[PDB]
């Protein structure tokens, strides 16, 4: 986890931004493949916590933009862990109560 | 039956739509004290 | 002692360990002398003929 | 400065707050999320502004959770 | 069919492509990562 | 408050530094008063107990022990009323 | 070898 | 007999409270560790009624801890006639203080445990007492 | 109907001997009085041995492979055992203390210090099937005058160095051919040696001493002969050296000294690398990693074991365990964390599945007599005998509010409304129950009746219900809650010593003097069984008893009893080496359990108290997830725990079942009759094939046919299952399944599920909750970046 967390910090953020750019696609990548999701859902959380300000400065740039949109894209369609996730408490809180 | 099925449809949005605006309120309003933090550390 | 193995002897002289779950004999011996008796230790880890 | 101290207190009544939330979420679409930082004073209020959204952010979800009920109702139904 | 014989069955990394799994490993591993910074504090 | 009739050991500079650089003395006391009645309820605790009672117990130092876990944050640990 | 031995600016 | 041991409980007890007499009188401290200190002693049995800090100057003595022993208290109790007899019985495991025997004669009770020894439930010597009431009940074992 | 087996130790990290890093560096292994237990830092979990001593262990130490582990307790009696498989192989007596022992790193030989002579052994074949006498002594070596403090091996398993307390360290060659090529002894330490070790090209020899200084040995001409070339002295004011470690690889030194604090050094250059202090008590052992990165060290006074990052100066591992014995414990009510309480005054909350201590409190001045959770397990409530009720929010770990009495009465236990509004206190001096507000703090009333002491309280469940017990030979029903309150007294044939209530809250169950433990119905007020406990029980005669065991009267009653959540059988303990484990229908005992087997322990087998440790069980609680159950004892908190299965358990088993017939019914895609021939069987391997060879899309087809009869089984397989696995989204779909096909039979019968329903709910709000707060979190800041306006 040390490893993990030094590594998203040192990351560069000058202009052209190309390795944020490409850490993101990797990212991506990762969530296409269904594997090791609470993992790669946690580094990007760490990623706007060392580059949030850097990607808001810049969110106009195509580079960054492209690379979050296609995120976007594939971490939209994994919303149904949500409704599922919310169901089996709701039927569960009720079934051993009422 | 479809009285109940309309009724949770737009029930969902309604709550779905506050949760929304909570949601993104928390994270921009962090993320101005964040930023603050760094310019007066 | 688990209760998955039952281990017989008969007077042709071998012993044969039965595998329950599958109703199948794993495991044959033949003992110059016929064993009279057999008994699993509590543990398990030994075994008394 | 003035607008967003009224937030603050409506944020705190749970029967006020959306009003509240509406009107920062404006705020945020519509100015220099730089500039509003400078604003002197504005992150003590901001501070105020983060618990009680949390608060509220934890309930509603707990609403949306017990409202699948509706779900279970009907799938019974469907039986 | 050697897992039979040994009386043993190994977990698969995953069911399906479209299923979703976690990391083979701890789940304190993030919420480690989530508050690392804390955590050095 | 009672006032000392004889010669003060310490010079006039000496108070000076003393006012240069509640009390070190006091607190002192409050440790040492500490130390006995851990010592005197330990004895008593031993001569009254049924069962086995044990005795009770610059650099960096670490802290073995925490009173709420690592990763919680203390901002985490204030509720809304209070902030 | 020991008998234990193996085998300013500007 | 050897009192080094109360001895020095007797003195530990009067070195705390004269220290606490140096100490200033409106110190919350020292009046809260005070208190302490009475609630304890009364609490052990040494003192029978609440006292103040220079009454624990006097009071507190070898004799108070002594009465607190066990094998003096069955006595006061008379549960055995004499003390040399009194601790036979404990080292012969007939006696319980609660709901635990106390095999030691050198365990003093406190207040609140000062009342509720007695026999252990199955002791010869309890039935030797029944049997001559002829209120021996087979029953309860006793 | 499971066999509880002994898992791991709670409460103690560490209390003596030797730490030692597993070769692989993942884990540690730590003695833990007269077991040792094994962490695995990596994965964030732990376990301890089942194998036992006669004595606490003296020393440890395990191979390179992995495969070895070797145990030495203070009469010098050795147990070898696998690490892999963790059963003993071999009992040893070498018939004298050994101070050290240490594998060869070859791992075919092993030395042992033993007093003033070195004994090296050859390590038996673990391949090979058991052997009597597999120990053969390869030789003894003879050359110190006093006890030898430590042992060193070299790289090349040729050499051995070993520090003495004649102030001298010497070298000997394991071959006998080598012997002249390292026959030296090493002399001018002005105080006892504490290690010697070799430098990775093994050219240097640098010796320690207890006064603190290091010495540099090379070998030069003056014609050449070892000399000391360099002399580092450690300028402690007072601190004594007490351990030493040092790495060749990284050239890392690693000192403890008696004041409690370690200094990391860089040889030959003497440059210190960092220096912190654990605390005021000596640094015991100190231990280094295979890497070298992580390092161990360990203080026994207060039992500390912390684990070191010193490249990035982070903890690893940082634990202090109990100094007391721990008076009580309580599960949370999902069974996630575990709260246990000592004599010291220290609450301090544990996780099952890490095994490591979150958070310790120490408002209670006072031994901390019990401790209770709330319905919901948010709040967590304490009593003490300082004359204390304290409230503690387990979400943010502060003590919201305390209660106490007017005249500060000791309290001895506590109960808790269900609803989380009620909380009612137990006194030995008052013979009266304190009534306080949670909300208010105030006390409402107080609860009058009692001729006698109270022992004990206890909240029903579900009816809310107050039973009280009491030395008074009775027990006392209270309807507290409502417009007019009504009392039930129950006489019994002796004081009663614990009290459990049934989780349906229909009876209650009560231990008494006379060792019985009787069953009454609540609601009628009529005792429906009982249970006879004093033959069962096993007291060990105390070395100043002078009777025997079987006359004694000790302690042949239980003074702590639960049920279990199931409700068909109880756990009871006392003042004794027993856990006896009962079936309440049946009225016979299931199991019973030895505690300890440490012959220190009193009960294992005038002005001066004879007072020497005892076995007792404070406390005993069964685990909510119906898996475990864990016992306070002196050593520790003791759990058993089921997850073993190795035994063969079949249900409706038929001649046409067999494991081959389930697969079979797979390959023809009969997934139905699989997975119920498979739990007939109720072989795990078996039933986690079936579970995750269904198809997703027939999955609410097998969930709808499942037969009644086996519903309530495999909603237990998913919760545990779950909680460990991977497969998020296929757990739960199943659940969803299962839920929503007989939802309506579970509302039913919610007695019957109710410990399933909890490990899903655990589940879905420990870990299931926890990824989607992260994801939802993540949806949310994405939001704010893209649409919000850049800055200037």
């Amino acid at each position: 986890p040390a490893a993990v967390d030094l590594e998203i910090r040192s990351l560069n953020s000058f202009e052209p931004f190309d390795e944020i750019v490409w850490f993101i696609d990797a990212l991506t990548q990762g969530l296409k493949s269904n594997k090791n999701f609470e993992l790669y859902e946690t580094f990007m959380s760490l990623l706007f916590k060392a580059h949030g300000d850097v990607i808001h400065a810049n969110n106009k740039n195509q580079d960054i933009a492209s690379a979050l949109q296609n995120w976007e894209d594939v971490h939209k369609k994994e919303d149904r862990l949500d409704d599922l996730v919310k169901f089996c408490m709701g039927v569960a809180a009720f079934v051993t109560t009422a | 039956k479809l009285q109940i099925n309309r009724v949770k449809t737009e029930l969902r949005s309604a709550l779905k739509s506050t949760e929304d605006d909570l949601g993104f309120n928390v994270q921009g309003l962090k993320f101005v004290k964040q930023q603050w933090n760094l310019r007066h550390n | 002692p688990e209760g998955r193995w039952i281990v017989s002897a008969s007077l042709d002289s071998t012993i044969r360990t039965w595998d329950l779950p599958t109703g199948g004999c794993i495991d044959g011996i033949i003992v110059d002398n016929v064993a009279t008796n057999v008994k699993f230790s509590p543990n398990g880890d030994l075994l008394a003929t | 400065i003035l607008l967003m101290k009224r937030c603050r207190d409506w944020n705190t009544n749970a029967k006020t707050h959306t009003i509240a939330q509406r009107t920062i979420r404006c705020i945020l679409m519509h100015h220099n999320i730089a500039k509003l930082s400078e604003i002197p004073g504005m992150v003590k209020i901001v501070d105020a502004i983060i618990p009680y959204t949390q608060r509220h952010f934890t309930r509603v979800d707990n609403l949306v959770e017990q409202s699948y009920i509706l779900d279970y109702a009907l799938v019974e139904m469907d039986k | 069919l050697n897992d039979i014989d040994f009386n043993t069955y190994t977990s698969l990394e995953q069911i399906d492509k479209e299923l979703l799994t976690l990391s083979i490993g701890p789940r304190s591993k993030m919420n480690t990562l989530l508050h690392l910074d804390v955590i050095r504090k | 408050f009672e006032l000392s009739d004889v010669k003060s050991s310490k010079s006039l500079a000496e108070i000076y530094e003393d006012d240069y650089t509640l009390s070190e003395e006091l607190q002192k006391a409050h440790s040492e008063i500490s130390e006995l009645y851990a010592n005197l309820v330990y004895k008593l605790d031993v001569l009254s107990s049924v069962h086995f009672v044990p005795k009770p117990a610059e650099t960096p130092t670490i802290s073995m022990e925490d009173a709420q876990p690592l990763y919680m944050s203390n901002a985490s640990s204030l509720a809304p009323q209070e902030i | 070898v020991a008998p234990t031995a193996l085998k300013v600016l500007l | 007999e050897d009192y080094h041991k109360y001895n020095r409980i007797c003195g530990d007890i009067r070195r705390l409270a004269n220290k606490l007499s140096l100490l200033p009188p409106t110190d919350p401290f020292r009046r809260k560790h005070e208190q302490l200190l009475l609630d304890k002693l009364y609490a052990m049995g040494v003192l029978t009624t609440k006292s103040k800090i220079s009454d624990l100057e006097n009071k507190v003595t070898v004799s108070a801890i002594c009465r607190r022993r066990l094998p003096v208290i069955m006595h006061r109790l008379k549960m055995a006639e004499t003390i040399q007899d009194a601790v036979k019985f404990i080292e012969q495991g007939h006696v319980r203080v609660g709901p635990n025997l106390i095999n030691d004669p050198a365990y003093l009770v406190t207040r609140n445990m000062e009342d509720y020894v007695t026999w252990v439930d199955n002791s010869k010597i309890k039935k030797t007492l029944l049997r001559y009431r002829n209120q021996i009940d087979d029953f309860d074992f006793s | 109907k499971s066999d509880f087996k002994f898992s791991n130790l709670l409460g103690t990290v560490y209390r003596q001997g030797n730490i030692t890093f597993s070769d692989d560096g993942k884990q540690l292994l730590s003695p833990v009085g007269n077991r040792v237990s094994v962490f695995d830092l990596i994965n964030n979990k732990s376990f301890t041995f089942e194998y036992e001593h006669r004595k606490n262990i003296a020393a440890i130490d395990l191979n390179k492979q992995g495969t070895l582990l070797i145990s030495i307790d203070e009469d010098g009696r050795a147990i070898l055992v696998n690490f892999k498989a963790r059963n003993v192989l071999h009992h040893f007596n070498f018939k004298e203390k050994c101070s050290a022992v240490k594998f060869s790193p070859d791992g075919r030989l092993f030395a042992l210090a033993s007093g003033r002579f070195l004994q090296i052994w050859k390590t038996p074949d673990v391949n090979k099937d058991r052997q009597f006498a597999p120990f053969v002594r390869h030789r003894v070596h003879a050359g110190h005058f006093q006890d030898i403090t430590s042992l060193t091996w070299s790289q090349d398993s040729r050499f051995i160095l070993t520090t003495s307390k004649d102030l001298s360290a010497k070298i000997w060659s394991v071959d006998s051919e080598e012997k002249n090529l390292a026959a030296t002894t090493f002399n001018g330490h002005r105080d006892y040696v504490m290690g010697a070790f070799f430098s990775h090209d093994q050219e240097k020899i640098y010796t320690v001493s207890k006064d603190g200084a290091v010495f540099v040995w090379e070998f030069t001409k003056r014609k050449y002969s070892w000399r000391i070339t360099k002399k580092h002295f450690f300028y402690a004011n007072q601190a004594k050296v007490k351990c030493v470690t040092f790495h060749p690889a990284t050239r890392l030194l690693a000192v403890g000294f008696t004041s409690g604090e370690f200094r990391l050094y860089d040889l030959p250059d003497f440059t210190l690398i960092q220096q912190l202090s654990m605390g005021q008590n000596p640094v015991n052992t100190v231990s280094v990693n295979q890497t070298g990165e992580w390092l161990a060290f360990g203080s026994s006074k207060l039992g500390q074991l912390l684990v070191y990052e010193w490249q990035s100066e982070s903890y690893i591992l940082k634990q202090q365990g109990h100094f007391d014995s721990t008076n009580s414990l309580a599960y949370s009510p999902d069974g996630s964390r575990v709260v246990t309480a000592s004599e010291d005054g220290k609450i301090k909350v544990w996780d099952i599945t890490s095994g490591f201590c979150l958070a310790t409190f120490e408002e209670h001045t006072s031994s901390v007599t019990a401790v209770q959770f709330a319905k919901r397990g948010q709040v967590m409530f304490s009593s003490s005998l300082d004359g204390t009720v304290r409230a503690w929010d387990l979400i943010r770990y502060r003590n919201f509010r305390t209660f106490t009495g007017t005249e500060r009465i000791q309290f001895n236990c506590l109960a808790v409304d269900p609803s989380g509004e009620v909380v009612c206190a137990g006194s030995l001096d008052n013979f009266d129950i304190h009534v306080w507000s949670v909300q208010t703090g105030q006390l409402l009333d107080a609860l009058s009746g009692h001729e006698g002491p109270v022992s004990c309280l206890s909240f029903s469940q579900e009816n809310s219900v107050l039973a009280s017990a009491s030395w008074d030979k009775t027990i006392r029903i209270w309807s507290i809650f409502g417009r007019s309150q009504q009392v039930e007294p129950i006489e019994v044939y002796s004081d009663v010593l614990a009290l459990s209530m049934r989780p349906d809250g229909k009876e209650v169950a009560v231990s008494t003097l006379k060792g019985q433990i009787s069953i009454f119905n609540i609601e009628d007020a009529k005792q429906v069984g009982n249970i006879d406990c004093r033959k069962d029980i096993i007291s060990g005669r105390f070395n100043q008893d002078r009777f025997t065991a079987k006359n004694s009267e000790r302690s042949k009653f239980f003074t702590t009893i639960h049920y279990s959540f199931d409700g068909m059988a109880i756990v009871a303990g006392g003042n004794n080496n027993s856990i006896c484990l009962y079936d309440v229908p049946n009225e016979v005992l299931l199991k019973r359990f030895i505690v300890s087997r440490n012959m220190a322990l009193n009960g294992t087998l005038l002005s001066t108290r004879k007072m020497r440790p005892e076995v007792r069980v404070t406390s005993v609680q069964f685990s909510p997830t119906a898996n475990a159950f864990a016992a306070a004892s002196t050593e520790g908190l003791l759990i058993y725990s089921t997850n073993d299965t190795i035994l063969f358990d079949p249900f409706d088993l038929d001649v046409d079942v067999t494991p081959h017939s389930t697969v079979e019914a797979l390959r023809e895609k009969q997934f139905l009759n699989a997975l119920v021939m498979a739990f007939r069987l109720n072989e795990e391997y078996l039933i986690n094939k079936v579970y995750e060879a269904i198809p997703i899309k027939e999955i609410p087809l097998v969930a709808s046919n499942i037969p009644a009869i086996y519903l309530p089984r495999i909603l237990k397989f998913i919760g545990d299952f779950a909680i460990e696995s991977q497969h998020i989204e296929f757990n739960l779909i199943w659940i969803k399944a299962l839920l929503s096909a007989s939802g309506g039979y579970i509302n039913e019968h919610k007695y019957l599920f109710s410990t399933a329903m909890r490990s899903i709910q655990r589940f879905i709000v420990r870990v299931a909750k926890e990824v989607v707060n992260t994801t939802t979190d993540n949806k949310y800041t994405y939001r704010f970046l893209v649409s919000t306006d850049g800055s200037m």
